């Protein structure tokens, strides 16, 4: 941040960058929720073990000396779900989604 | 008619300091200072304001 | 794939199909779609929720 | 802090006749004459001054 007037290094700001709408949006609360867990349920629990379960339980990880997932792909035919899905489980986790 | 414009410009971020960040049309970006009829509320990151 | 006439015009219709109704809640809309066919639209607005 | 901004030129051009094309970094170019600190020994091209 500087004074306009003479251009005077007051005080040394956050880097913030540029997110506006961007990434500000969280919002992983109801109508999509963890009560909206009927499915496709095993499709869910893939997601759940692939999330979930490292950030839970970020250790079993270690145990085992894998890393975790890079990102669950959903694809499907449209409105049979996937919008669904991917809100629940990051309602359950409660991060940064 | 006499009375001025206002400066209208989109948020770029909020500052726990008190200050909003505001990225200005003009082209550069502003440090503001709130007023009491500004509160956190009805501010959001692309608030016209 | 490789066009810009069948191209450009699919992704403002992902866009779309998700936006109409995707993430963002609800509101009030309540979006009234018109169409003359239902024989040359994509299967997303063919189908309900 | 309050000093007057001293402004980053590029010594974009030279003359033998004192005068130093400097183009500025606000956009145009502004042909100045140096000081007595700063001579044109000191002032190649590419030169930030
Ligand atoms: N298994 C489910 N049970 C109930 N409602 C569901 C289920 N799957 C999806 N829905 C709901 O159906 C509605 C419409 O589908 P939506 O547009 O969300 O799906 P999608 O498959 O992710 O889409 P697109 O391909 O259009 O981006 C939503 O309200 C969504 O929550
Ligand atoms: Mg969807």
């Amino acid at each position: 941040a500087l004074n306009q007037q003479t251009l005077a290094i007051v005080n040394v700001l956050p880097t913030s960058k540029d997110p506006m709408v961007y990434g500000f949006e969280v919002e992983e609360k109801p109508e999509v929720s963890y009560e909206d867990i009927g499915g496709l349920d095993v499709q869910i629990e893939e997601i759940r073990e692939a999330v979930e379960l490292p950030l839970l339980k970020p250790e079993l990880f270690a145990e085992v000396g894998i890393e975790p997932p890079k990102g669950v792909l959903l694809y499907g035919p449209p409105g049979t779900g996937k919008t669904l899905l991917a809100k629940a489980v990051a309602n359950q986790t409660r991060a940064t989604f | 008619l006499r009375s001025p414009p206002l400066l209208v410009g989109v948020v770029s971020d909020i500052l726990e300091d008190g200050r909003v960040v505001v990225k200005s049309s003009t082209g550069p970006k502003f440090v503001v200072n709130t007023s009491q009829y500004i509160n956190e509320e009805e501010l959001k990151p692309g608030a016209r304001v | 794939s490789d066009t810009s006439g069948d191209r450009e015009v699919q992704r403002t219709m992902m866009q779309l199909l998700a936006e109409l109704d995707g993430f963002d809640p609800r509101g009030d809309v309540k979006v009234i779609g018109a169409t003359n066919r239902i024989d040359i639209l994509d299967p997303a607005i063919l189908r309900p929720g």
